[PDB]
RNA sequence: GGGGCGUCAGUAUUCAAUUGUCAGAGGUGAAAUUCUUGGAUUUAUUGAAGACUAACAACUGCGAAAGCAUUCGCCAAGGAUGUUUUCAUUAAUCAGGAACGUAAACUAUUAGGGAUCGGACGGCGUUUAUUUUUGACCCGUUCGGCACCUUACGAUAGGAGUAUGGU
């Protein structure tokens, strides 16, 4: 396994820390100059080493590793349906997660631990009781990656779905990719998800919920304002701008009353077609979509003989 | 006409379309039956054999041999000594897409006394 | 369409046909045609030169495309290869095998087959096994359905069979032995000399197996080609 | 995914040919059932000759044969005609979904009287268990001396293989027919499409 | 294809090695357990081990029975036939005793004939046979034996319902 620097304001990239470790493949790496490194394995030999120790965890190949932001806890996941948290400073053990039905693939810590497993389920467990707080279903293959937001889970059924923990029901689902999906990265400042898999495409998603909530808010603002100006024009008797605003607001139970009023005003202009020259002017200056929507209301008013 | 030797292992569970040179040592291209069908139930099917034979004939015509000697076998030790549907369907698709067939032989392992 | 594998198992695919070159195959002397095919072998370099693999391989080819005669649709022969030239692959005899379709196509009910095995050594010190098969002749103008030879008569037939194949394969070299195996002179002489014991419907030699060849000599191996 | 289309349309370089050998009591029946055989093999494109002098059926691929699996169909056809399957059934192997199989059962019983009893147990009272097996498995079973020759679809070939081995190994074919009837009843409804059915047999 | 001992092969299966591999393979009605980039299943070639002797293989052969199927050698034994072979009742039958050792589940002749194999004899002849042997095929006679059909010559060897009253 190895540790590289990233020098952003240069073209210099070095692999200056290396770690021999165990005899099998280093499966996963976790990081709390950095503090140290915890490496997993294809065999059962889990290790921890400092930058300028081994232990036995499970029976099968382990899968994933994750640190807390304060660096007091650490959990490891494997194929023999156990998740293991242990003390990170000493060689001690804080306990054990009881089990995720077939084989747990990914763990995640909340800045609450998340386990995504080999069945089509995903669970939320605690430190306090070492039991699942929440259980979720809905996938069609393995999940293989669970990422914290600011939660999201990819699948192996090429769908990546987001939801929230206190509610516990599915919020949204995402369907860009080809055959498979493997991993998810996240922007650390805002909420941007980077999904990639066995297919070569990588898709970058951004949250739009704040923007569409602002749009729906200002839409309801404009709606209540123009509905009140419609009621104002009805009360004042300005049938012209009332009819224009009713055709804009698309609701016709008041539009019919305006039309019965304007064809029975009791003082009609003699040259005008519908009695009012201004309503003649707007019926002359209607657009194509407003003409077609007015015709679609005219057949319904033409049904009634009244 | 460069004759390549096609071993068609037609069992009841999966069919093996395999193409070797005249030696038997150097595998040119093989496509198994189950890698073309999502279902392990329908892994041994005439559709699976047709897809495998089309892919194998396409690769071997990209390499330019355009002639095969076909050796068909099955599970023969204590097995059935009869090929599954893969043999008939793979030979049909294989000669339906190019591939002038040469010599056909059914080389099944027949035990003199097994059990 | 959807894959099935575990985490990190599909390696990046490399082209395997850059490292392959073709090699034309020539048959030995007593066969009628010489160019019999083409073999795709690996590319030679240090750390396992490909001529070692070309010395290792054997081929199996029918006799119809060798003699240009479809009388021999059966009797597949086997060719070792021990020598190499420039874009060439010189071969030698290794064995002679029937097809199992003819081995089923020869066995009938109510008649006896007699099998005989010999381990004979030619004058060039090649040890080889000859497996001969011989089916019993149903005599025309007969009425009885079963043409059964007695067991002592079968033992006498097998004794004369092994005597003929030993006396007519111990004297010649391997090239003359293949030249006698091709038009089946041995089975004809067994048919001719066993008919005073019990007439035999057809005598073939169903297998030839070369066990050990103690010499590598390019002189005789090129005197073939 | 399982259906097979008939061949619509020279695919042979070396003119392939196969042979099988038959005795005299089959030579009579083959001599007066042969024109049906050569008629259907001419419809498939393969020349079929019969030799009463040596006692040999030969098939050979002609110039105008286009189906390349037809030579395997014809080889199996002359194998069954040599092994004394009746002629319309031997010609029924020439359809697309059929296949034959020969089950060697003489190796399964050391004794002789026990073997005769178990073979007649496979054949049943008045052939009723045999035709019940043929109905439940959609096969044609012919208990042929020391062998058993079956024809049909590949599923039925597998089930009659299991039933013939279990009949020779002293499990009764009436028990196996009850097992197959239960499996047919369970596969009728797909509400129980994928469970372990061992809780019913 | 009776038994013992040795020997010779044949494939197939498993295991291992060497290559070409390059994504599944295996099972099933579907699945799952399992093996699978250190390369499974497959392709080819060798080597070892243990087992068994396909097809021929039968309305057959041998052994008292269970049983007995690769070739060749050795060892005794046995059957039938033929003889121009001997002692002349030695014999028949079994009390007592002695040797060999997962199954069941549809069930004095008959009077000859057609087959069958083991001798022995005879022969118009086809093929060995370059011509005598000798064998194969066909035919007839004769003993002996597994089995078929016909004829007998005859024979002979409580269950299911419905009630009623007790316990």
């Amino acid at each position: 396994a190895r540790l590289w620097r990233v020098d952003p304001a240069n073209n210099s990239y070095t692999c200056y820390a290396v770690f021999t470790g165990h005899l099998e493949s280093v499966g996963a790496v976790a990081l709390p100059p950095p503090a140290f490194l915890i490496s997993g394995s294809q065999d059962r030999f889990v290790q921890k080493r400092d930058i300028p120790l081994r232990r036995l965890a499970h029976d099968k190949d382990i899968n994933a590793l994750d640190i807390s932001p304060n660096g007091k806890l650490f959990a490891s996941a494997s194929q023999d349906k156990t998740v293991k948290i242990w003390d990170v400073e000493k060689l001690e053990v804080q306990g054990i997660l009881r089990g995720h039905k077939r084989g747990v693939w990914t763990v995640r810590f909340a800045p609450v631990v998340l386990t995504g497993s080999g069945d089509k389920t995903i669970k939320l467990w605690n430190l306090s009781d070492y039991t699942c707080i929440r259980t979720f279903e809905g996938h069609s293959h393995n999940v293989l990656k669970v990422v914290w937001l600011h939660f999201a889970s990819a699948g192996a059924d090429t769908l990546v779905k987001v939801w929230d923990a206190n509610t516990g029901e599915t919020e949204c689902t995402l369907d860009n990719h080809e055959d498979r999906l493997w991993t998810l990265a996240v922007h650390s400042k805002t909420n941007i998800l980077a999904s990639a898999g066995s297919d070569s495409k990588v898709t970058f998603w951004r949250d739009t919920t704040a923007e569409t909530q602002a749009a729906a808010a200002q839409a309801a603002l404009k709606l209540v304002e123009q509905e009140q100006t419609l009621e104002n024009y009805i009360h004042a008797g300005a049938y012209r701008d009332a009819i224009v605003l009713a055709l804009q607001l698309n609701h016709p139970g008041r539009l019919l009353n305006l039309f019965t009023n304007v064809v029975t005003t009791r003082n009609p202009d003699p040259d005008s077609l519908t009695g009012l020259k201004a309503v003649d002017d707007v019926l002359a200056k209607l657009s194509d979509e407003q003409i077609f929507q007015l015709l679609l209301r005219l057949r319904d008013w033409n049904t009634n003989a009244r | 006409l460069v004759f390549g030797v096609a071993r068609i292992f037609a069992s009841f569970n999966d069919t093996f379309v395999h193409v070797t040179d005249l030696s038997g040592r150097e595998t040119i291209c093989r496509v198994t039956g189950g890698m073309k069908v999502k279902a392990d139930r329908d892994e041994s099917s005439p559709y699976a054999a047709m897809l495998a034979a089309q892919d194998v004939a396409a690769r071997c015509k990209e390499l330019g041999i355009t002639a095969l000697h076909i050796k068909i076998r099955a599970t023969g030790g204590n097995g059935t000594k009869t090929p599954g549907p893969g043999a008939q369907s793979a030979l049909r698709a294989l000669a339906r897409s190019g591939m002038k067939i040469g010599r056909i032989e059914d080389v099944t392992p027949t035990p003199s006394d097994s059990t | 369409r959807l894959s099935k594998g575990k985490k990190g198992l599909k390696k990046k695919v490399q082209d395997p046909f850059t490292r392959k070159d073709w090699y034309n195959i020539k048959a030995p002397a007593p066969f009628a045609v010489r160019d019999v095919g083409k073999t795709l072998v690996n590319r030679t370099t240090g750390l396992k030169n490909a001529n070692d693999a070309l010395k290792g391989r054997i081929f199996e080819v029918c006799l119809a495309d060798l003699q240009k005669d479809e009388d021999h649709a059966f009797r597949k022969i086997k060719l070792r290869v021990d020598e190499v030239q420039g874009k060439n692959c010189l071969t030698n005899f290794h064995g002679l095998d029937f097809t199992t379709d003819k081995l089923r196509s020869l066995v009938r009910k109510w008649q006896t087959l007699i099998e005989a095995n010999v381990t004979v050594t030619t004058t060039d010190h090649y040890l080889l096994r000859l497996f001969a098969i011989a089916f019993t002749k149903r005599r025309p103008n007969q009425i009885k359905k079963t043409t059964y030879a007695q067991s002592s008569q079968i033992r006498a037939i097998r004794r004369k069979m092994v005597e003929i194949i030993q006396r007519e394969a111990a004297s010649c070299t391997l090239h003359q032995l293949v030249s006698k195996l091709i038009p089946e002179v041995i089975g004809r002489e067994i048919e001719k000399a066993t008919q005073g014991i019990y007439p035999l419907q057809n005598v073939h030699i169903r297998k030839v197996k070369l066990l050990k060849q103690p010499k590598f000599d390019l002189g005789a191996l090129m005197a073939l080609h | 995914k399982w259906k097979i289309e008939p061949f619509l349309p020279g695919p042979f370089l070396e003119e392939s040919s196969f042979m099988t050998l038959f005795p005299k009591y089959r030579e009579r029946y083959l001599k007066d059932c042969w024109p049906l055989v050569t008629k259907a093999l001419e419809k498939h494109g393969i020349a079929a000759t019969l030799d009463i002098v040596e006692g040999s059926m030969t098939v050979k691929t002609t110039r105008k044969t286009y189906d390349p699996a037809a030579i395997l169909k014809a080889r199996d056809l002359i194998k069954l005609l040599a092994r004394s399957v009746p002629a319309p059934q031997a010609l029924k192997i020439l359809e697309d979904g059929m296949a034959c199989d020969i089950i060697k059962i003489r190796s399964m019983v050391r004794n002789k009287e026990r073997f005769v009893k178990r073979r007649q147990r496979l054949l049943g009272q008045n052939g009723t268990t045999l035709k019940a097996l043929e109905l439940l498995t959609q096969t044609y079973i012919l208990v042929h001396g020391n062998t058993v020759s079956v024809m049909g679809g590949y599923k039925g070939l597998k089930e009659v293989r299991r039933v013939v081995e279990d009949t020779m190994n002293n499990i009764h074919p009436i028990y196996l027919i009850k097992e197959l009837m239960i499996k047919r009843e369970l596969a009728k409804d797909p509400a129980l499409a994928h469970e372990d059915w061992s809780r019913y047999l």
